[PDB]
């Protein structure tokens, strides 16, 4: 009733169940659908949902799953110099933390539930979008180690085809991730 | 400690909801100081830049000229010169903080 | 009005008027920095870039009267011929400031 | 919690849900801009923030304070036009573009 | 009992009677009488009383209660802001603000019953010293506005006669009235 979180009704039950899936808010009124926060919700189930995974999934699916959750610690980690200092004013390497993880919440967390074939989504296809910016930012990162510039790595055609990925019918999306990986290379490739 | 009564309860419930809007206003007031710090920075270095730009004009000539002349003739003119004094710091009062700025008094012309 | 720069070149600053002191060496120079700060010259002293670059922490200790007497980083001549590395100067201030290494 | 049900396309008219949240939004400012101001001045803000100060002090003494007299909802929502366009033009975010181009002034 | 007003006996008082009047202790510790808490006493007859003091005491009457009430709002919504920051870091109108609080709250809400002027205190006097409070509080933003140092605001001649205008009688306290409004034009034609 108070909306606090020590009564013992809300302790009972985090006591006995073994998922608790945080909605918050907040998110709504920043326009984030599914509302549920991620810094404060928990499984208990993935250690023992993990050879169901390697034999169902794909074989390394739980290393990117702790990947995308490495990110989305480091990005809400930083968060509170990013209020401080700027945008832009971080380094090279942390503002791609940002913008990787903003990509994450805005491609592959956010789901429009009423849209024809953004409310259904397998495995295959969230291994997929998972791929997708686990390797764009696995190769932007040497990118800027190499000798490109933050500005010219972001703006991009593979940027609005990330973002709109989510956005296939699952058919079509092996003949769709494939060419996505061909061309993000090959665009990291040519100048980045 | 306090005594708990019901009355104490809601006091301690005030007492926390004014240090729960006290941290915001802070935020706030902290994220102004950055506005205004940025706001300095770049001023400070393009003051030092035309600082740099004529220490390079005052260096150049002073070398020049004493070497021009002698030693001596700058020597004994700069140990003429009047002292110049009367250079001091009055008031910026601002954040409740006087910080000193300075202006001087110059006599150039004589 | 103070300087404490150059062996030679602070004669230029005298040639202003404006006073000073030069030794060459980093402990006479602190201590007619330091009779300069009790006995106050007028409320600045320039201090050579590249002999002292924080001058103010052994002030600040052996005077903890107010910042009238002001301390500046003013720039050798020599490494004036180089270049001032404004940008990596105000690197240091702001990382002086808040420690971070943020870039305005 | 039942007012998006109430407002809208033939209940009453097409802006009041936007209208609603900009409103809450521009107020829910303007009184912790206050607190600012509280410490800092009149001359050290922006000119955006000293014109939310000024839509908080107007708003909380035209929208809220009506007296006994008897507002519709259509003076009220011209009301809160007029006090909505203190603030400047593109800065309310949180309504469509054909609502701010039609109502502003 | 427990000096708590959570009792069953008092909140079945103050939801019966008008005009509920809480009385503190940390304004009774150090000896401020009456000691009537201003931020939870409440009365509600202010909107029958109206017509009453409209034709007995002055005219603008009920506007300037509100003028004090509103004042003394402001003042009790700074002191979150003077007992967080300090007293410093604050602005020259809202140090006025507070201030002119603490000379109401110091010469127009104190009265000590035992003194044989300011005691008995009808209405004429009390309008009076609230006229006095306001005309001094509205010259004195209009010359903060303008722009002087509120020290030499706030050590003038004539809020010492402000704050001994209770101890002076009832009985030629008119001509003290027009005393102190002439002062207190020719305290501020002066800055």
């Amino acid at each position: 009733p108070g909306g606090d979180m020590s009564e013992p009704v809300t302790q009972s039950t985090l006591r006995i169940v073994g998922a608790f899936w945080r909605l918050d808010a907040s998110l709504a009124f920043r326009r984030h659908f599914p509302a549920i926060n991620w810094n404060g919700s928990y499984s208990l189930f993935t250690s023992a949902l993990d050879p169901w995974y390697r034999e169902n999934v794909a074989e390394d699916y739980p290393e990117l799953r702790d990947a995308i959750s490495e990110l989305l610690q480091r990005e809400a980690g930083l968060q509170e110099i990013v209020q401080l200092v700027g945008p832009d004013a971080l380094q090279d390497a942390e503002r791609l933390v940002i913008e990787v993880g903003r990509i994450i919440r805005e491609d592959f967390l956010q789901q429009n539930a009423y849209h024809e074939v953004d409310a259904y989504c397998s495995m295959k296809k969230a291994y997929g979008i998972m791929k997708m910016i686990l390797a764009f930012y696995k190769e932007a990162e040497a990118a800027i180690k190499r000798g490109v510039s933050i500005d010219e790595i972001l703006q991009l055609p593979v940027l609005e085809r990330i973002g709109r990925a989510r956005y296939v019918s699952e058919e079509e999306f092996p003949a769709y991730f494939e060419e996505a990986m061909k061309e993000i290379q090959g665009a990291f490739k040519a100048l980045a | 400690q306090v005594s708990p009564t019901r009355m104490n309860l809601l006091q301690r419930r005030g007492q926390l909801r004014l240090a729960q809007k006290g941290v915001d206003l802070l935020k706030k007031k902290r994220d102004a100081l950055v506005a205004e710090f940025f706001g300095l920075v770049r001023e400070a270095m393009e003051a030092r830049k035309a600082l740099d730009q004529a220490a390079k004009e005052a260096y150049a000539a002073l070398l020049l000229a004493q070497a021009f002349d002698g030693p001596e003739v700058v020597a004994g003119a700069a140990l003429g010169v009047p002292p110049l004094e009367g250079v001091e710091a009055e008031v910026e009062n601002v954040w409740g903080s006087k910080v000193p700025r300075l202006k001087a008094t110059f006599p150039d012309g004589a | 009005m103070a300087v404490i720069a150059d062996p030679e070149t602070a004669q230029g600053f005298r040639l202003a008027g404006l006073e000073g002191y030069g030794a060459s060496s980093a402990e006479e120079a602190q201590s007619l920095l330091e009779t300069l700060v009790e006995r106050g010259g007028y409320a600045l002293v320039a201090v050579d870039e590249a002999l002292l670059p924080d001058p103010e922490r052994a002030v600040e200790r052996l005077m903890r009267g107010r910042d009238l007497p002001v301390l500046l980083p003013i720039a050798g001549l020599k490494e004036a011929f180089q270049g001032h590395d404004v940008e990596g100067y105000m690197r240091e201030l702001v990382r002086k400031t808040i420690g971070f290494d943020i870039k305005l | 919690r039942l007012m998006n049900n109430g407002v809208g396309k033939g209940k009453t008219r097409e802006d009041h849900k936007q209208v609603s949240d900009q409103l809450y939004s521009a107020y829910a400012n303007g009184v912790d801009i206050r607190k600012l101001v509280a410490i800092i001045g009149e001359d050290a803000l922006t000119e955006n923030d000293r014109r939310y100060l000024q839509f908080a002090d107007a708003f909380e003494r035209f929208f809220i304070n009506q007296g006994q007299q008897n507002r519709s909802i259509e003076e009220s929502l011209q009301i809160a036009w007029a006090l909505l366009s203190m603030l400047p033009q593109g800065e309310l975010k949180r309504i469509s573009k054909d609502h701010i181009g039609k109502y502003y002034g």
